[PDB]
């Protein structure tokens, strides 16, 4: 029950910022967990939230540099992403699945388009 | 102040039926849920109905776990703690490895796996609580 | 119309009981058996009773199964589906090695494992449903 | 008298069936009967029967030689404990990546279902039907 | 307990047909899965029965050619074996255990004495 | 929660006999199983023997079998292991320990100990 769409990558150099946005139409939005994975051949998991925001889980990789946030009321997930480094750079997406403690893609159910990311010097 | 045979109603007290008691319909006790990072980026959540408990492994091990190691970042909370301590027998994504994790009394989880690094832990199954 | 202390009764109506209840004899719920071959030769065999499904997993590998595949011979049954993924822990007959096979709600269960060609998957458990 | 009452603590005798829905707001408790002993090689296998439903637990520690798919012969499952269907516990070796299983049939006498092996510490929780 | 008993083996020329039978001692038959296992190499599954013919499972190589099937009324279990092959030559032997979806000659708690099955090219 | 106080341990010749004693300072002592670990090759604690609450269950290490012989008594709150046969292997350092299950054979899975005492064999 979501159709995500995902808004708006971008240019950012080494240690800058950039938010990440994912929108759904329904307002069932509220009834999935949501997950940010990337992709530089195979997509990993950078975050995940619950239904309710109760609860995030991070890669050890982004941890203390990225941030996953949503909000219920406008059908919102967001990805803050600060002091960018090149190992960021790829095409990022946003899943909607049942529960944030699942980190594969297989494991979530709803997919938005991507959005480039890319990280320079 | 009668328990009819027909009717949505409620009924206080301790009650024992000594008999056999049949059920049709659902039969639903009360339910709570906890999740949390145990450590070594492994994640127990969990689901109490009367005295068993529900679990489910999740998240990814993102470092060193050594072996017969207690995971330190979260306990289980006493209300899903067991009596007896239990073994949960897991298996890692993508190849033929096992395993298990215990939850003792305390709720002090410990890694039964040789010392890891890496790997996508999964397993769904019951633990009593007495 | 009354239920009472002696005798064998039948009682309708949503009956929720706000104290302790005890039953030192019996107690039967509502039970159905599926089973069926999901694919690559491995068999899964159910029964549910109330909110928890039975299972044991039989047969033997008899082609290749790819590693994180879907089993398209045969779904587990939507009145058998849980309402979110499960992952049942198996061993294989002969030497240490285990997998999993992950039931989500669709019932496309699929193989977790590495990819295999032969063996023989077995192991007994639960997992819940609505 | 003879009625079931909406309030007070009561007994009731006889066959109850409930056509509808059943919600217990406080504790149901079953009774419990156990059961433990060496199946076989080192092996300790603690059984809780509650309902339709036993509970298990692996003790012990491999002490002798166990060979692949052989019967454990010291100590066969009580026909209380017994299953109607065989089943299938998985348990797994501390230290390793190491798993096994042991059947228990409807007869009690359990299987080893690991390689063979002469060492380790098998451990396991987990359920089987009963009926 | 079963006493089981199998007959109906012999010659066959290949693309010919054989029917074999398990007879039991007992009526206690119909609580036990039943399997044709046969020896030509170690004992190999050919076809199970679970105790109300309900369920049938297969080995790939005698798939849509080998039919067992059960008569508990009479306290036997057929394996009606058609487009024979010389790859069918062996004992052919009937067990009888606690579940069809178990596989293995380990898996089976009582065995019939055999009847030899011979396919010429 | 219980406090356990072991004695008994000793110099003994090869193929003399000894008896150890731990004693629980609670009447709680019957809700835990009972067991005893020693330092043998040293310094892991290796389980030699077992007991269940009532005595109803025990369990040894095979090397002890038909020499040891684990048991209690409940009403003096007090388990015993009586070493017979003395062997230079037994020389050690052993451990009374308290737990909720006699199959459980490694020191972790016990919840409360014992000082440990000597027995030197020769």
């Amino acid at each position: 029950q979501v159709q995500l769409v995902e808004s708006g990558g971008g240019l950012v150099q080494a240690g800058g910022s950039l938010r990440l946005s994912c929108a759904a139409s329904e307002s069932t939005f509220s009834n999935y967990a949501m997950g940010w994975f990337r992709q530089a051949p195979e997509r990993e998991f950078v975050a995940t939230i619950s239904q309710t925001g109760s609860h995030t889980y991070y890669r050890n990789s982004v941890k203390g540099r990225f941030t996953i946030s949503r909000d219920n009321a406008k059908n919102t997930v967001y990805l803050q992403m600060n002091n960018m480094k090149p190992e960021d750079t790829a095409v990022y997406y946003c899943a909607a699945g049942d529960n944030y403690y699942y980190t594969r893609t297989y494991e979530y159910d709803y997919w938005g388009q991507g959005t480039q990311v890319t990280v320079s010097s | 102040n009668v328990v009819h045979k027909t009717g949505d109603e409620t009924i206080a007290g301790k009650k024992t039926f000594t008999g056999n008691v049949e059920v049709n319909g659902s039969l639903t006790l009360p339910t709570k849920s906890w999740s949390g990072e145990l450590g070594g980026g492994i994640i127990l959540s969990l689901r109490k109905k009367g005295t068993t408990v529900e679990y489910s492994i999740g998240g990814e091990i993102s470092s060193s776990i050594l072996a017969n190691s207690n995971l330190v970042n979260r306990s289980v909370p006493n209300e899903f703690c067991p009596r007896n301590r239990c073994s949960l027998v897991g298996h890692m994504v993508g190849g033929w490895n096992a395993f298990h994790i215990d939850i003792p009394s305390s709720g002090v989880c410990q890694w039964f796996g040789p010392t890891a690094s890496s790997g996508t832990p999964r397993g769904t199954g019951t633990y009593p609580i007495d």
